[PDB]
């Protein structure tokens, strides 16, 4: 999971 | 402020390809000369300008069989259908001309672009 | 010896979400309490262990309406349906409990994992 | 396009  | 799962789109496509290999929820047969290819209309639309136009048509959206132009090569179509469901293109010296012609007809602009680049190099 | 188009899976998912927003080729309504959500069975199956089981069932595969357990929160479902079609999860302090519970019921293991991690941190 |  990432910060888009 | 959403978070994003990097592998989600790839995992979705992988599962759609698994459904295709097992003939699950396929709703159309694409006829290319004597050859028949089962697929999901939504995946075909998502990948191809031609299928997008066909299945948004109020009459054609309800057809279970679509016959392609007799000039279309079944192998070129097969390579492109595999690319739709995997992101992987089996581009070879012996098939590049049939793949580019089929991608132009199917309106798959990124495939047409790499075929033109690979032909130019040789 | 295939070549690969990096953005293909993301572009496919983006087009499937565009079809969903325009209600094109949607083939099921998911009922969550008073709320109704239109979707594509194949996308639901590709994202959820629960929908995968439902639509591979020889009887349920043909249903146009699926009613979820009355304990399921419509907002939690909406957030998860958006994630299925975009890879983006709107996880907030006020919804995390309903999102985790809905993801556990829908069998969306990667969402359950990030919810457990985010809860543990607080 | 890449070599996967
Ligand atoms: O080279 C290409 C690939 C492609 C895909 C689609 N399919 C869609 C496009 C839009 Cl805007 N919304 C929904 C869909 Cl399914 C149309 C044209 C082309 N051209
Ligand atoms: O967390 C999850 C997400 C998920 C998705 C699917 N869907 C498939 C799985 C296979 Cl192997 N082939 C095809 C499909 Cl559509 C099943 C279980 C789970 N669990
Ligand atoms: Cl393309
Ligand atoms: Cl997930």
């Amino acid at each position: 999971w990432v910060i888009p | 402020s959403c978070i994003q799962f990097t592998r989600h789109a790839s995992d979705v496509l992988l599962n759609l390809n698994r459904l295709r290999s097992r003939d699950i929820l396929t709703d159309v047969v694409i006829v290319v000369s004597r050859e028949q290819f089962r697929a999901h209309k939504t995946v075909l639309m998502a990948c191809s300008g031609l299928f997008y136009s066909i299945f948004t048509d109020q009459l054609k959206c309800n057809l279970s069989v679509i016959n392609l132009d007799p000039e279309i090569n079944p192998e070129g179509f097969c390579i492109l259908l595999d690319f739709m469901y995997t992101s992987r293109l089996n581009l070879r010296e012996g098939n590049i001309m049939a793949v580019m012609a089929t991608a132009m007809y199917l309106q798959m602009e990124h495939v047409v672009d790499t075929c033109r680049k690979f032909i130019k190099a040789s």
